[PDB]
């Protein structure tokens, strides 16, 4: 449950990161 | 390029930020695992179990007494591998066993290995002689010779030393009291060859920062240079002059200049690694036979060497108890040497 | 495992005394903490030696 | 006492003079070439083609 | 041993004098510069 | 034309066409340092033995008393003198001063001035032959380096005794007592000196190699490149760019360094400021200000000590300790 | 001229004095091991093996 | 069998880079200009 | 002291030393 | 039978002899001072 | 050789630092120009062999060329609202962890 | 939507200040607590 | 015994600096 | 004209696997300074 | 010149940039700090607790003598 | 049996040889 | 000033080095033999 | 100790004689 917590808090970071990085990253995979 | 060879190749050698090349795939990896080690160990791994001392940030330590320690003397030369016979796959008994010390010293070879494999591809991709590649056998044989040869020739791994900056000096005093090593004429060697190749360095620094050419008309004399340009930037024959009306002797010649900078050090170093590897099999230049007969037989002969060796006898006295914990040495303080009132 | 959490941001040190009790055979004394056992034994009936 | 020496270390003296004589050794050297500098200044000072007024010397 | 200490005064008072009027004769003056 | 006697002496000692530059700093320097060679050279040789610590202990250390290159040294001043002047008149005999360590002290000195002598001379013909006067300025740092460890320690410990002696072995010796004494090897300035020299020997090695391997192709193969070169040239002979390319790809691109002024400057620099800060720090181990302690400063719960590596290093220092002068003290403190 | 760290490479080339030069290599290290095997049959002592 | 590993070590430089042993090529910026080529020393990838 | 140090100390003294003078007196008389 | 053709001659300059012999005449004294014992 | 135009220095506002980047100074050129100490100048600028080699080692090996930056990057694209949006997620994340350093201590 | 860069001085600020708090919060854990003496 | 040699050996090398300062190849200017 | 870059590359990479364990050893050596003995 | 990829300073100097990184560093310190307070560090990689260097078996420091047999002998001079 | 035979017989042997050897190389290569 | 006009050149063939040699080796067989004793 | 110095005297005499047999300088007729 200890590294559960980890887990959970690095979620949203992940989350946040491809909400803002989704749109360029797929125009520089094309 | 049609073959898998030809665009592996294609891709490895290309023009990037990082150069990554053949010799990457055995330098990145192995390089990045020892530093993570070295870190992992100085941060959260002990020594408790194994040398019976605390080298850990989490245990109260600073960055000057952290390290990763040496194997316990029973573990001999093994190379304790997390799957071996000593740890059997448990990496928290692996740490504390002190197979992150093998880890470290093993991936580190590899990396300069690697390292040395990277300067040979750079250089010839961009055409030019390998010297630098050259340069960089003295650091790597001074690695072999401290690291793996002289513990390979001791009792164990516990004598090698340990990845830090206390356990350095502990093993540099270590050398000190058993085995003479200020005494060694190879280890003088390299003494020579360090210090003049500083000198070197600071002499060739200041000569040609000021015998420049007035190339512009600010006193800030760093922005009248162009690394295209075909003239030398400074006064080689003002410089010649005033160290041959100075010292006696000068250059006249600017690629012997170089070389003697690149072969000073890299002579000293290769003589300080020979040294250490005649050390290995404890055959030290320890005692002069005549100075000690001398002495002897006249109660009144003393020089500095004779001082030397008692303060090396005190070292090894009581240094020997707690340094070497598997000896089991229990010393009465009537035992120990001792001066008087100190 | 162990579960035990680190003592992060505590105000209390456990010893500071520095001495640490002994409970003998027949006898009783405050040992200073930052002494270590030893394995000697210069006089006859020697039972505890710290130094 | 046995032998005799100068006894003078570790006394406080101007200069370390003990006996006139070392004072008429200084203060002879020191005229002498204090004279023979005297003597030739004024041929030095004509080396630079310039007259020793108010703007003389190194100025920048 | 006072001949030795008045010897050794005036060498070294000849060799300070010297260098004392040698840095006062327009020292300034001796370089290349135009 | 010259026709004065002091105008031709300034002349004569300030010419540019001497095979060896006088100068105005070399009048001081030329006799001090010559006087210091003879002593030396006339002690190293066949001097008796000199008592060191001031207790009636002579200790030998010429050539022909029974000593060898390596184990022959100049024994430092008696510790009964101190730091009183001792010149060669202030001695009944000659006997007695070699008995006491007069040498020592008579060297010590003329060396001194004479290096310092020497560094002026370096800034005056820098000054005559129309260069930048700062080479000087990079001697600056072994000239202080030998000024602390042979004037500013014995002046901060109270006696010559404690000064450097003038042999190897006795170097090997003082830095054993220097490390047990001040703990030398955890003082910052003494990591930066290290740091300094180590970083010296890397960055000529690397310089030298990367000029090595750039060198414009002038010459066939049973010929050295050396014979390439020709003395007074015009152009440069090495491909600069190159070796910047080369050692940008080695690490990256923006860590070399594309000035050869500025690449200069920065070899200039760091051994130079190195040693400034290891001479400033045994300076100020003179006035007892030691390096980092951190004995017995990892405890548990309870109060116990858990040693480290500071601590077997103190315990190598207490044995070399109680034995750097067996019979020199009475007391259970080294004060001084 | 050839420096004095270059002089062997004129074998280089040449086949037969490569061979040759190996040969007097070869004569050198077997006359080592003749006089060595002399000289320690000169001063060893078999009296005891003990 | 330490001398010999800088033995080894120097020899193969020597051997590998034979046709640079008296020096480089009089012109030899162009190849070792940053992001000239897209591979390192190739000239025909000139891009980037 | 070992009194076979003298000859060893003259021979590395002067077969180097004879080395270098062939050499050098060649070189300069060529 | 013909002349060999890869004939060369050595050389050394006053330099290179001043170098040979300060390194011969230091090794001499730092090992014969050890050798000597 | 070398084209001063081209090296990317042509978007810097402040013209003294786009001088300073590309290792020229009008005001040295001049005859009558004098420094701060007070020496006179020769006329050869910031770099003698300028108009030989094209530039100086500044303008020959800049470090900072606006004209290479990316057109992007100097607006967001995500507007107001994913600024909003980032204010409320760093609100929420630094509660809950002085929440979890506090409630993982010992107070 | 939001036109405009950070300076970079700002930013050099920024995190010379971090980096300055992080040593001086080093050397306050030094001493007190584990590791210091008492 | 040893001790003539130590100072032949001391006098050999500084012999052999005062030779190389003032018996030098004089660098000339092409 | 337009420059168009890569978000991820190979210096990404190399940027990221010495900056991550960076901050997270950064943290946790913070963190060990307010433990109590 | 340029190798083909984005500037530093372009980089560091964008709103996307510091909206996307005020959120990962301030996570990794918080991951970090909980890694050591929540007791895992001393778990996995097997260091003594301020309370655990001596336990009321043995008051003096462990000593590993077996090589074959050390993971049993670490394991008994580890026990609580 | 004189053991300062063999220093003396050495140098006898080589400095000649040596003097010999300088002349001869010279005048070959000459 | 001007160069010396006294300047020659020594010289030596093989004949003479291998009489040379003979006669350094002959003196030290029979002198060795003496002064050993 | 002497009877090597003897043996290598007496093999460099013969040594010697060898190659001036067989490595002498050729006459040539004028
Ligand atoms: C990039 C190259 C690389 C290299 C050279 C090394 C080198 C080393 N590692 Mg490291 N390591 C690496 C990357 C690398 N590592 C990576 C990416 C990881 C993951 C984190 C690790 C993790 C790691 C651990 C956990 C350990 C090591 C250790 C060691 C040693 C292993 C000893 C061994 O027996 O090897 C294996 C032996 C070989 C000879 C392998 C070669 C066999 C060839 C290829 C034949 C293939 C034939 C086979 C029958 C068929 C397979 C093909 C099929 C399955 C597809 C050695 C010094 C050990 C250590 O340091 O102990 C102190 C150890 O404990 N390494
Ligand atoms: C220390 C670094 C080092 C370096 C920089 C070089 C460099 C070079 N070698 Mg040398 N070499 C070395 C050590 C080194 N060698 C060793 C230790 C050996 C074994 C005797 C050799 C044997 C050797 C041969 C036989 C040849 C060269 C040649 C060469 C040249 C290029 C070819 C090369 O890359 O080989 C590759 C060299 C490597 C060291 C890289 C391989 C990495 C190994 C396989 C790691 C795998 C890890 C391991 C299996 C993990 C588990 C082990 C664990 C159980 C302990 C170049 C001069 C070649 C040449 O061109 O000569 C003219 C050639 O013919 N080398
Ligand atoms: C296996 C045998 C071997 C062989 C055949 C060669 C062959 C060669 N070497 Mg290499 N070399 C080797 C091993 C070997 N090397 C080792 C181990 C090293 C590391 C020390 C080197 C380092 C090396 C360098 C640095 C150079 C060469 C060069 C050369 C070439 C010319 C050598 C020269 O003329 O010397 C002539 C030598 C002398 C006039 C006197 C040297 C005397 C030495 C210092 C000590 C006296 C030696 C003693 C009597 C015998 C040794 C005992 C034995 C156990 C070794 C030639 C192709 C040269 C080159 O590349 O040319 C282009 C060159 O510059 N080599
Ligand atoms: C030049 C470039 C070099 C690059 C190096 C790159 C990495 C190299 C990888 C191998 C290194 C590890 C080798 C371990 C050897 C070892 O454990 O030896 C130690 C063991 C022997 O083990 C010992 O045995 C003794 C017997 O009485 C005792 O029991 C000891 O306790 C026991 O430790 O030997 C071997 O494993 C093989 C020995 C033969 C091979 C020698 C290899 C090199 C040795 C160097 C010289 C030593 C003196
Ligand atoms: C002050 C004018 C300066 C003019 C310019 C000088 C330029 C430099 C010239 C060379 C200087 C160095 C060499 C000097 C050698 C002769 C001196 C000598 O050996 O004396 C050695 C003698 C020793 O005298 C001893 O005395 C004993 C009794 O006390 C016994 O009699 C001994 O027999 C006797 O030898 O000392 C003196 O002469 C005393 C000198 C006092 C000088 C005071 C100067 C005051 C003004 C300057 C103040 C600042 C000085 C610097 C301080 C900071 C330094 C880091
Ligand atoms: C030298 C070249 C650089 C080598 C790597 C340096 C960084 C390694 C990790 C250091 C670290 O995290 O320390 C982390 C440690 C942690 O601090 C320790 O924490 C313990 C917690 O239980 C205790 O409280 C200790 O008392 C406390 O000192 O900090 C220090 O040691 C303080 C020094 C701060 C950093 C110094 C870096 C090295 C010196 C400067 C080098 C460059 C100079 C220009
Ligand atoms: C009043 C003066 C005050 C200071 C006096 C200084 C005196 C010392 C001068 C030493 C010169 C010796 C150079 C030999 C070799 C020589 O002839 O050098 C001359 C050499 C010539 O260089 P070139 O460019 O002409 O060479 C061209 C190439 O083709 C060479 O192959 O220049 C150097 O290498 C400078 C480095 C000297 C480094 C010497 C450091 C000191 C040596 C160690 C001393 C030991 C003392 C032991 C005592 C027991
Ligand atoms: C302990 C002392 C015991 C007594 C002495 C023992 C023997 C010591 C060595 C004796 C021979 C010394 C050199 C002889 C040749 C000198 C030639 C010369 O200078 O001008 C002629 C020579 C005449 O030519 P010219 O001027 O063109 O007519 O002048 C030159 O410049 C010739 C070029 C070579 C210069 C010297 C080369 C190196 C010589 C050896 C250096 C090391 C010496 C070590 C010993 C020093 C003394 C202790
Ligand atoms: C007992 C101990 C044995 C081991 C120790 C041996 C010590 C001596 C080592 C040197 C041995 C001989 C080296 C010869 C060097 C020149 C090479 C040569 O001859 O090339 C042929 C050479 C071939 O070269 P080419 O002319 O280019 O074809 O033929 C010549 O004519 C070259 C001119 C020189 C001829 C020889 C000159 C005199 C040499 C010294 C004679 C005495 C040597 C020592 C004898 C006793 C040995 C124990
Ligand atoms: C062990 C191991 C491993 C690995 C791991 C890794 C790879 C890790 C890494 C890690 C890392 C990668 C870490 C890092 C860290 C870092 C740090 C901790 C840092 C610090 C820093 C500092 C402290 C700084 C300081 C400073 C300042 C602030 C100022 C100036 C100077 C300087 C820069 C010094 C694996 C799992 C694979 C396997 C098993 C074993
Ligand atoms: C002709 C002939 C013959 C004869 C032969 C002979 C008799 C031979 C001999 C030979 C010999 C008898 C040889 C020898 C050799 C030797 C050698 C080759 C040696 C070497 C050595 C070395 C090289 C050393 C070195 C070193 C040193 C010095 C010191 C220490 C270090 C070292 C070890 C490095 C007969 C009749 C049979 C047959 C027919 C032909
Ligand atoms: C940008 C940059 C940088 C920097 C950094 C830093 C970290 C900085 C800081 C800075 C700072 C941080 C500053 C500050 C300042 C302050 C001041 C200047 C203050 C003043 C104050 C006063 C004057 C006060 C007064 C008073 C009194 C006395 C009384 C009461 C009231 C009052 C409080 C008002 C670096 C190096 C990274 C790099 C380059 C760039
Ligand atoms: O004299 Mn030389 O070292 Ca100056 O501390 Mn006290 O005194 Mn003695 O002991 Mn430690
Ligand atoms: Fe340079």
């Amino acid at each position: 449950n200890r590294f559960g917590t980890i887990a959970l808090l690095a979620v949203p970071v992940i989350g946040w990161v491809l909400f803002n990085i989704l749109g360029p990253l797929q125009n520089q995979l094309n | 390029k049609r073959g898998w060879f030809d665009v592996v190749d294609d891709w490895l050698r290309r023009d990037r930020f990082v150069f990554v090349g053949w010799s990457g795939l055995l330098l990145f990896p192995t390089a990045y695992l020892a530093l993570g080690g070295w870190f992992t160990g100085t941060t959260f791994v002990t020594s408790w179990y194994t040398h019976g001392l605390a080298s850990s940030y989490l245990e109260g330590c600073n960055f000057l007494t952290a390290a990763v320690s040496t194997p316990a003397n029973s573990m001999g030369h093994s190379l304790l591998f997390l799957w071996g016979p000593e740890a059997q796959g448990d990496f928290t008994r692996w740490c504390q066993l002190g197979g992150l010390w093998t880890f470290v010293a093993l991936h580190g070879s590899f990396s300069l290995i690697g390292f040395m494999l990277r300067q040979f591809e750079i250089a010839r991709s961009v055409k030019i002689r390998p010297y630098n590649a050259i340069a960089f056998s003295a650091p790597i044989s001074v690695f072999v010779s401290v690291f793996l040869i002289y513990p390979l020739g001791q009792s164990g791994w516990f004598f090698a030393p340990s990845f830090g900056v206390a356990a350095i000096f502990r093993f540099i005093l270590f050398f000190q009291g058993f085995h003479n090593w200020t005494l060694n004429p190879f280890h003088m060697m390299g003494v020579a060859g360090v210090l003049g190749a500083a000198l070197l360095c600071a002499i060739h620094g200041a000569t040609v920062e000021n015998t420049l050419f007035e190339d512009g008309d600010g006193a800030n004399t760093f922005r009248a240079f162009n690394p295209t340009q075909a003239e030398e930037t400074y006064s080689m024959v003002t410089a010649n002059r005033f160290w041959s009306q100075i010292f006696g002797v000068a250059f006249s010649n600017k690629r012997w200049l170089h070389f003697f900078m690149l072969f000073v050090p890299v002579t000293g170093l290769w003589m300080s690694a020979i040294g250490v590897v005649g050390l290995a099999l404890n055959l030290r230049a320890y005692d002069f036979v005549s100075q000690e007969i001398r002495a002897a037989e006249d109660p009144e002969f003393e020089t500095f060497y004779t001082k030397n060796i008692l303060l090396n006898e005190g070292i090894r006295a009581w240094m020997a108890a707690q340094d070497q914990p598997h000896e089991k040495l229990v010393f009465p303080e009537e035992v120990l040497p001792r001066g008087n009132a100190l | 495992a162990y579960g035990d959490a680190a003592r992060v941001f505590a105000g209390n040190i456990t010893n500071k005394s520095g001495f640490i009790p002994y409970a003998g055979e027949g006898f009783a004394l405050l040992i200073p903490s930052k002494w270590n056992p030893s394995k000697e034994q210069d006089f006859p009936g020697v039972v505890l030696r710290y130094e | 006492l046995v032998d005799d020496r100068l006894a003078g270390e570790g006394t406080g003296k101007i200069l370390g003079i003990n006996d006139p004589s070392l004072f008429w050794a200084i203060t002879i050297v020191f005229t002498i070439v204090w004279g023979v500098f005297y003597v030739s200044t004024r041929e030095i000072d004509a080396a630079s083609d310039r007259e020793n007024d108010d703007d003389f010397g190194l100025t920048l | 041993m006072l001949t030795l200490k008045i010897f050794v005064y005036t060498v070294v008072t000849f060799f300070v004098s010297l260098f004392i009027f040698g840095f006062l004769s327009n020292d300034p003056g001796r370089n290349p510069g135009q | 034309e010259s026709t004065s006697l002091w105008a031709r002496f300034c002349e004569w000692v300030t010419s540019t066409e001497n095979r060896l530059y006088i100068g105005w700093f070399g009048v001081l320097m030329i006799p001090t340092l010559l006087t210091a060679t003879s002593v030396f050279i006339i002690a190293f040789i066949a001097a008796p033995p000199v008592d060191i610590d001031g207790i009636r202990e002579p200790v030998s250390g010429s050539l022909l008393y029974g000593n060898n290159i390596i184990t022959g040294a100049i024994i430092p001043t008696s510790n009964a003198i101190g730091l009183h002047f001792y010149p060669i008149w202030e001695a009944a005999s000659l006997d007695e001063w070699l008995y006491n360590g007069g040498p020592y002290q008579l060297i010590v000195c003329h060396f001194f001035l004479g290096v310092c002598s020497y560094m002026g001379r370096e800034w005056e013909l820098s000054f005559r032959l129309g260069m930048r006067p700062w080479i000087a300025v990079a001697y600056s740092a072994p000239v202080a380096a030998a000024t602390a460890v042979f004037i500013i320690y014995p002046l901060g410990q109270g006696s010559f005794s404690d000064g450097m002696p003038l042999g190897i072995s006795g170097t090997f010796n003082f830095m054993i007592v220097f490390q047990a004494e001040h703990n030398i090897l955890m003082h910052p300035f003494h990591m930066l000196g290290v740091a300094g020299v180590f970083g010296g020997s890397l960055f000529s090695a690397m310089h030298g190699s990367l000029v090595t391997s750039s060198l414009i192709r002038e010459t066939t193969e049973n010929e050295s490149a050396n014979e390439g070169y020709k003395f007074g040239q015009e152009e440069e002979t090495y491909n600069i760019v190159a070796a910047h390319g080369y050692f940008g790809r080695l690490i990256f691109q923006y860590a070399s360094f594309n000035n050869s002024r500025s690449l200069h400057f920065f070899l200039a620099a760091w051994p130079v400021v190195g040693i400034w800060f290891t001479a400033l720090g045994i300076s100020t181990m003179a006035f007892n200000l030691n390096g980092f302690n951190f004995n017995q400063s990892v405890v548990d719960s309870q109060g116990r000590v858990i040693n480290t590596w500071a601590d077997i290093i103190n315990r190598a220092n207490l044995g070399m300790e109680v034995m750097h002068e067996r019979n020199a003290h009475n007391f259970p403190l080294d004060l001084a | 001229g050839l420096p004095w760290y270059r002089v062997h490479t004129v074998v280089l080339n040449d086949p037969g004095r490569l061979i040759a030069v190996h040969l007097m290599h070869t004569s050198l290290v077997s006359g080592w091991a003749g006089s060595m095997a002399f000289y320690e049959l000169a001063v060893f002592d078999p009296s005891d093996p003990v | 069998a330490l001398l010999f590993f800088f033995g080894h070590i120097w020899h193969g430089a020597r051997t590998i880079f034979r046709d640079v042993f008296a020096g480089i090529d009089a012109d030899l910026d162009e190849q070792v200009e940053f992001g000239a080529f897209l591979k390192l020393g190739d000239t025909s990838t000139r891009r980037q | 002291v070992n009194i076979l140090g003298v000859i060893a100390t003259a021979l590395f003294i002067i077969i180097p030393t004879s080395f270098l003078l062939i050499l050098y007196v060649k070189t300069a008389s060529q | 039978a013909k002349p060999n053709p890869n004939k060369q001659s050595v050389e050394l300059n006053r330099t290179s002899l001043y170098w040979g012999l300060l390194l011969i005449f230091v090794l001499a004294v730092l090992f014969s001072s050890y050798i000597f014992n | 050789k070398i084209d001063i135009s081209k090296q990317g220095l042509n978007s810097i506002q402040n013209e003294t630092v786009k001088l300073n980047l590309m290792g020229k100074s009008k005001t040295m050129e001049s005859k009558d120009w004098v420094d701060p100490q007070g020496r006179k100048g020769k006329g050869y600028g910031v770099y003698r062999f300028a108009n030989k080699y094209g530039a100086n080692v500044d303008g020959y090996s800049p470090i900072y060329t606006p004209d290479t930056w990316s057109e992007s990057g100097d607006s967001y694209k995500l507007g107001t609202k994913g600024l909003i949006a980032w204010a409320g997620l760093i609100v929420v994340l630094l509660g809950v962890g002085i929440n979890l350093v506090i409630s993982t201590s010992a107070l | 939507g939001t036109t405009g860069r950070i300076p970079l001085w700002l930013v050099g600020t920024v995190a010379g200040v971090a980096v300055i708090a992080l040593v001086g919060i080093f050397f306050y854990g030094s001493y007190v607590g584990l590791g210091s003496s008492l | 015994m040893e001790a003539l040699v130590y100072t032949f050996l001391l006098v050999g090398t500084l012999g052999i600096i005062f030779f190389a300062i003032f018996f030098r190849e004089p660098p000339r200017i092409v | 004209k337009s420059y168009t870059y890569p978000i991820f590359t190979v210096r990404w990479l190399a940027v990221h696997a010495l900056a991550v364990p960076t901050v997270f050893f950064l943290g946790a050596i913070t963190a060990m300074q307010f433990i109590q003995r | 010149g340029a190798t083909g990829e984005r500037p530093f300073s372009d980089i560091l100097t964008s709103i996307r940039y510091w909206v996307i990184h005020s959120i990962t560093i301030p996570s990794l310190f918080i991951a970090g700090w909980l890694f050591v307070s929540t007791g895992l560090a001393y778990d996995v990689f097997g260091s003594p607790r301020p309370n655990e260097y001596f336990t009321e078996d043995r008051q003096e420091t462990p000593l590993i003598t077996d090589r074959f047999n050390a993971l049993e002998q670490v394991k008994k001079l580890s026990e609580v």
